[PDB]
RNA sequence: GCUCGCUUCG
């Protein structure tokens, strides 16, 4: 029910306990990313009856 | 982040990047970074009684 | 056709509320206006 | 020894709320037409027969409405909720049918069920599927428990019936005329006729005027023909004062010159006076005594009722008239037609009643000359109305007197015009309000300025500061929130009582009798009912008796010592307000029945049974004496205000300590919370609406008055609350403006979501042909569909989910152009958007007529930046003129850096103290952890907020001590810090944003459009012609109103002076002296249509030089 | 409709203490001894977590599920 | 081609073709929503 | 696309 644009704002609020000093600035553009400069977290819930 | 109903799910993957809390807020590590003055109250003249 | 370089990719693209069949090659703007 | 006062008083306020109150006026009315009234018309036309072929007759026995049901399945019914109607745009309406009895061929066949219309169901009604419901049961209809209803649903869309406001019928009103004439009109009303009769003084004596009369008759002929021949008993009735009879003379002086002595004589003189309705059929066989009697009799006062030709009642009344006259005549007592003592409020239920009348009195003639021309020459198979009775005749009937909201009745001759309106969902309090709005009759297309006044007879009845600012300034208005509006009496035991009580019939006495000083007169709904003397002793027996319940409670009785005239007014409309009945200096409501309340012993129907709380009207509460609280009251009190706060409306109810205020400024901040962004419901995600303004994280007031609560508008807010602290800072704040904090709107403050709706509809058409969606044209080389239909699915129809670019398609629809193979041209649903949108949800519907509907549903989210509105409930409405960021944000101590910063500037020039209240209760409850009330005329005082302040480590003023982001340095003066309401408007800067290319032009005026919707551009008028000229700039406006707007080449022959085309005149058949010239489209648009006039423009050019 | 994660003003992480609050709700702690309890000094988070309204599980209600 | 709807009261997965009454099955509501598209859709956290 | 009505905005 919650919206795709609330959730996802939601989602960036929420704090990385990453090092920063351990990774770099991605350039401009490079929406793909690489090792170096991203991180990916997946989050997968389907929500069913007991 | 968000409350589901069955039938209902989430699916999505993050990519999380470095970046600095001047460009938004998220980025922000420190939740309250503030410093005050040291006070220093002095008496001019010695208050006694009640 | 386009009347300046004779192609036949005449397509109906609208910029910004202006009706306006043009060429998709050379840009010749073949007809505008509704 | 201060008066013990009742703390708990205010508790009768909700208890009234849970049987009456906001919405259960609409309702009640609804209720009552559709369960009574409906009963009644239907009994007045109950038999309907034709003249040709005699013994031939339809009576109707029973009428039902049953309970709302679509006919979308095939002859069968089904059970339908009202958001699916809001869904398919298709109507919320019960089947109305009838049991009959009918002659078909002189044997008589019943039918025990036969539908006849549909009548719109009213949400929350009587027989509405939402009434008697729990929330559980609520969303399983997809229908909010808050929901206020009582709003029709027609084709999908809500339209609401506002409350009419009139003047009262069948009374006397004394009024100047133009020329300074202070005369008299009586707009005498019956269920058949309204008939306006006036009385002049032009020439020292009194003439009645009347639209069936072709010259204004001296009052004294008139007399002389109902019945009275003596002057003296003439004399008597007018008065016996020797003003009076000075004043009076100049009539009887005039009556004596004409020869006019006898009621023969003044019957034929009115006679003569009278012209015939273009020539009524009918042998008229010397009807002119007999027509001027009917007139009389009849047309002439029709509320005063005459027996069998007894005018006695009717010449006492006329005599009353001319002594009010007379009376007005010398001192200036002329009455005023803004009093709503003399007002009337039409529900929805007396309009729907009227047209309901109207439409079977419509059905009935139908089937009348249907029987007429069909019976008598078709054969012997007998006619039957069944074969002829059309069921689609009632139903478009009230359809589009809802939904147009133009309301035309002949039969009572009546074209009103915005009767029904939008309901507005801008958020929950608009809708809210706007459910208890009351229009004028003024009906606003000119400078009035006498109803738009501020009357002291709206106090308790009518929401002072609740009114739209601009044009609809005083003439739309809001109810109270304690308030109740009257339904219409049967009126035999008034008549009884009064009768009862001594009131000597007017027959038995001539008129000398009301020259009397200590002689009143009592009247009932315009008519005489009599002569009393002591009508103290009357006054205070019928207001025990009322009290007693043998009486209805809405029953008024008012006293005009200046007229001596008892008022009891039983009729509908009347606004009427429960007061709490004092006796003796001590209030009858005590703490004992408070408690018992409380505890629910008692309910607020007995506190009206046991005479502790009664109902006052306007003319009622003009002779009684109210005390606004327990200190005030007096020896001489005989009412007390249950709750001064239930003077503001529902509205004006949101404002934080309003008493604080300026009035402008509440009427302002009333304006802006009907448009407040904010929840609608709990079934807001389901509802697709045409527009719909969402808030992320909407908040609830710290400071929240009681009528919020007992609105429940904490359920649904329509704001959040921000540390505003009240600064200058880097001078983007000068006029109105405010700092927004670029981290705070980053953290979600302020974001916004708007839902937009498209619709689109794939018909059947009369040929075999329908509308349908082809695929997406997916591109060859790629294999993939093109950028303009990516959007689109496999069924051609957009998929929720992915994001929508400007001129993009939603649906692909293709129609056939043949209404032999069918030819389909491409018409397919464009997104026209500035910014991207991204598509929620996908609603596919099939109506009866095998109409698919399609609704998609956009989503936008929206972040504050400049331009946006905000609102901070106090009427400071401002735009955010700068976003700075956390760190140029000032800090005190703790570290909280504000989120919006106003300027003090403001504060002066409006006095708005209410605002810095409201922040000092707000501070100190988030404090200790409370919730401060604002309530109008009460509230937490500023001494116990300082306390709380204190006590918790803070000042007790809200100045702390602030330290400046950008220099690092304390600041000199205090910053006055502290959590307010903030609440977003719907006027942002995206959509008024407008730019305008060439773009297209009109067909008629090749000229830009009007509207943005329509890509139009910005019109330079008139006045801005007059300041380019004071300018001087010729050649700017030449530029501007010439070359950038409707620059053309005509062609102009120098020979006759009139327009050529190519080169070319028509009118001599030579080109020689063609000229082309420079013009102005619409000044050829001019000449043209001037020729087309006879007035033939005939131009002489000649060489610029 | 949700309790926001971050506070408006400071910043502070607040959505993670909302059901906790509301566990104090169930207990019989007050509004002030639970937001003082609750860690929340300043009252910027005392205000976002005392005037939210949580408006999630009624549009659940109306939830398709 | 299988093209597939929701219900709005029994939220069932239901298969029609083109030019079919719009209705479901083991019910009777006649509102017909659409399923969410498979394709991925890129998200600004901003 | 024309018209009208309501509604807001300053
Ligand atoms: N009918 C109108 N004609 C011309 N200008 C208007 C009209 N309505 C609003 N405006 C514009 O809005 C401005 C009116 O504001 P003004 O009356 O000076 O303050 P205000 O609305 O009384 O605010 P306060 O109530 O004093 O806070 C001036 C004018 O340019
Ligand atoms: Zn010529
Ligand atoms: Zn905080
Ligand atoms: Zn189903």
């Amino acid at each position: 029910i919650v919206q795709d644009e609330i959730l996802a704002h939601r989602l960036g609020l929420i704090p990385i306990h990453a090092d920063p000093r351990l990774f770099e600035y991605r350039n401009q553009g490079d929406e793909e990313g690489t090792e170096i400069d991203t991180l990916q977290f997946r989050l997968q819930v389907r929500c069913t009856r007991n | 982040i968000a409350q589901l109903r069955p039938g209902q799910e989430i699916d999505l993957l993050m990519h999380c990047v470095k970046g600095i809390g001047k460009d938004h807020a998220k980025f922000s590590p420190v939740a309250t970074a503030s410093y005050r003055l040291l006070p220093d109250i002095t008496l001019l003249e010695p208050v006694e009684g009640e | 056709r386009c009347p300046d370089c004779g192609s036949t990719e005449l397509v109906e693209d609208s910029h910004y509320s202006q009706s306006q069949l043009v060429c998709s090659d050379c840009g010749c703007v073949v007809t505008e206006g509704v | 020894a201060p008066i013990p006062t009742v703390e708990e008083k205010w508790r009768l306020l909700p208890a009234f709320l849970k049987v009456k109150g906001l919405v259960k006026q609409h309702i009640d009315s609804f209720n009552y037409f559709i369960n009574v009234e409906i009963k009644k018309i239907m009994k007045a036309n109950e038999k309907v027969t034709s003249d040709a072929d005699p013994m031939w007759y339809l009576k109707y026995l029973n009428i039902y409405v049953g309970l709302p049901d679509v006919e979308e399945s095939f002859n069968v019914t089904r059970p339908v909720s009202p958001h699916e109607c809001r869904l398919r745009d298709m109507t919320y309406s019960a089947p109305i049918t009838v049991d009959i009895e009918y002659t078909r061929g002189s044997q008589r066949i019943i039918r025990n069920a036969l539908p006849i219309g549909r009548m719109p169901i009213m949400l929350r009604s009587s027989n509405c599927v939402l009434t008697g419901k729990t929330p559980a049961e609520f969303a399983k209809l997809n229908e909010c428990p808050l929901d206020p209803g009582g709003y029709f649903i027609v084709k999908g869309v809500e339209k609401v019936i506002l409350i009419q406001e009139q003047l009262s019928k069948n009374r006397i009103i004394v009024e100047a005329d133009r020329k300074g004439a202070v005369g008299a009109s009586v707009t005498s009303s019956t269920h058949e006729k309204k008939s306006r009769t006036n009385m002049a003084v032009k020439q020292g004596r009194f003439y009645l005027r009347h639209n069936t009369l072709s010259e204004d008759i001296p009052i004294v002929i008139i007399f002389k023909a109902m019945g009275v021949e003596s002057d003296q008993e003439i004399v008597q009735m007018i008065g016996t004062e020797e003003h009076v009879m000075a004043a009076f003379g100049p009539s009887l002086e005039e009556c004596q010159k004409a020869q006019i002595f006898t009621q023969m004589q003044a019957l034929k003189y009115i006679g003569n006076k009278v012209r015939r309705q273009r020539m009524w059929g009918g042998g008229p066989k010397k009807t002119k005594i007999e027509e001027a009697r009917e007139l009389l009799a009849s047309t002439i006062l029709t509320h005063v009722p005459v027996k069998e030709f007894n005018f006695r009642a009717k010449c006492i009344y006329t005599a009353v008239m001319v002594r009010r006259v007379i009376l007005a005549q010398g001192d200036n007592k002329v009455d005023d037609r803004d009093y709503y003592g003399n007002k009337r409020l039409e529900l929805a239920g007396q309009l729907l009643s009227l047209l309901f009348e109207d439409l079977f009195k419509k059905f009935n003639s139908e089937m009348k000359k249907i029987a007429d021309q069909v019976i008598p020459k078709q054969r012997a198979a007998q006619f039957d109305v069944v074969k002829h009775m059309r069921q689609d005749q009632i139903t478009n009937g009230m359809v589009n007197a809802i939904s147009t909201g133009n309301w035309s009745l002949k039969r009572f001759k009546m074209d009103r015009q915005g009767v029904t309106q939008v309901l507005s969902r801008l958020s929950y309090i608009s809708a809210l309000g706007m459910m208890t709005r009351i229009s004028s009759q003024f009906e606003k297309t000119r400078k009035v300025s006498g109803p738009r006044s501020l009357q002291p007879s709206q106090w308790g009845m009518l929401c002072p500061s609740d009114t739209p600012e601009g044009e609809a300034c005083g003439l739309v208005k809001n109810l109270a929130l304690m308030t109740h509006i009257t339904t219409d009496m049967e009126d035999g035991p008034i008549v009884k009582l009064a009768s009862n009580l001594g009131v000597e019939d007017v027959n038995l006495l001539c008129g000398e009798e009301l020259s009397y000083p200590n002689v009143f007169l009592v009247f009932l709904n315009g008519n005489i009912l009599g002569v009393i003397r002591d009508h103290k002793k009357l006054v205070n027996t019928f207001r025990l008796m009322r009290r007693a319940g043998y009486i209805n409670e809405f029953v008024s009785i008012s006293t005009n010592l200046t007229d001596r005239c008892v008022y009891i007014s039983s009729d509908g409309g009347r606004l009427c307000r429960p007061y709490i009945i004092v006796k003796k200096q001590k209030p009858a409501v005590t703490n004992k029945h408070m408690e018992e309340l409380a505890q629910g012993y008692r309910n607020f129907e007995d506190f009206l049974h046991e005479s502790l709380v009664e109902y006052l009207d306007v003319n009622e509460e003009n002779d009684c004496n109210i005390a606004l609280y327990e200190h005030t009251i007096n020896k001489d009190t005989t009412h007390l205000e249950i709750e001064p706060f239930t003077l503001l409306g529902v509205c004006a109810g949101l404002i934080p300590y309003p008493h604080h205020n300026q009035s402008p400024r509440n009427t302002y901040q009333c304006a802006m919370g009907k448009q407040a962004m904010g929840t609608i419901g709990y079934n807001q995600r389901n509802r697709i609406d045409t527009l719909m303004y969402l808030l992320a994280y909407p908040q609830k007031p710290m400071v929240k008055t009681k009528t919020i609560e007992l609105i429940e508008f904490e359920k649904l807010p329509a704001g959040q609350n921000a540390t505003v602290a009240v600064m200058s800072y880097s001078g983007y704040d000068i006029e109105d403006a405010l700092v927004l904090n670029k981290a705070s709107l980053d953290r979600g403050f302020g974001r916004c979501l708007v839902y937009k709706n498209a619709k689109c509809t794939l018909k059947r058409y009369t040929n075999q042909t329908f509308d349908k969606v082809m695929g997406p044209m997916l591109d060859a080389a790629t294999r993939k569909p093109i950028w303009r239909h990516e959007i689109l699915d496999a069924d051609g129809i957009c998929s929720p989910g992915e994001k929508v670019e400007n001129k993009q398609v939603l649906v692909n629809k293709s129609m056939p152009t043949v209404t032999q193979q069918p030819q389909y041209k491409d018409v397919p649903i464009t997104y026209k958007g500035a910014t991207d949108s991204y598509i929620e949800k996908v609603m596919i519907s099939s109506n009866a007529e095998d109409a698919f509907l399609i609704k998609m549903l956009l989503r936008q989210t929206r972040r504050p930046e400049i331009g946006d509105k905000f609102s901070s409930r106090h009427g400071q409405k401002g735009v955010c003129g700068l976003i700075v960021p956390q760190e140029d944000m000032p800090f005190c101590d703790s570290g909280i850096c504000p989120d919006i910063i106003m300027n003090p500037h403001g504060f002066p020039s409006r006095m708005t103290v209410g605002k810095l209240i409201e922040l000092l209760a707000g501070k100190a409850g988030v404090l200790d952890g409370r919730f401060h009330y604002g309530t109008a005329f009460g509230g937490s005082k500023v001494k116990d907020v300082c306390e709380d302040l204190v006590r918790h480590g803070y000042n007790y003023l809200g100045k702390d001590y602030v330290t400046s982001g950008i220099t690092g340095e304390p600041l000199e003066a205090y910053i006055y810090f502290g959590p307010v309401y903030y609440q977003k408007l719907k006027h942002m800067v995206l959509d008024k944003m407008h730019a305008r290319a060439r773009g297209p032009r009109a067909v008629l005026t090749r000229q830009p459009t009007e509207g943005r919707s329509r890509d139009g551009g910005l019109r330079l008028g008139e006045m801005e012609r007059d300041c380019l000229i004071g300018y001087g700039a010729s050649m700017l406006l030449l530029e501007r109103l010439m070359i950038s707007s409707d620059a053309f080449e005509v062609d102009v022959c120098g020979q006759c002076g009139l327009l050529g085309y190519s080169g070319w005149c028509h009118y001599c058949k030579s080109s020689c002296h063609v000229s082309s010239l420079r013009i102005p489209y619409a000044c050829k648009l001019l000449f043209q249509e001037l020729q087309s006039m006879n007035i033939i423009p005939r131009l002489k050019l000649s060489k610029y030089n | 409709m949700i309790i926001p994660v971050r506070c408006f003003t400071c910043g502070k992480i607040v959505g993670n203490k909302w059901e906790a609050y509301l566990g104090l709700l169930q207990a019989e702690y007050t509004e002030g001894d639970a937001l003082d309890a609750l860690g929340l000094k300043r009252y910027c988070c005392r205000r976002m977590l005392l005037a939210h309204v949580d408006l999630i599980e009624k549009l659940l209600n109306y939830a398709p599920l | 081609q299988p093209m597939i709807y929701i219900c709005g009261e029994c939220h069932t997965e239901n298969e029609i073709k083109s030019r079919d009454p719009i209705r479901c099955r083991e019910c009777g509501y006649r509102i017909m929503y659409k399923k969410r598209t498979k394709r991925l859709v890129v998200f600004d956290a901003r």
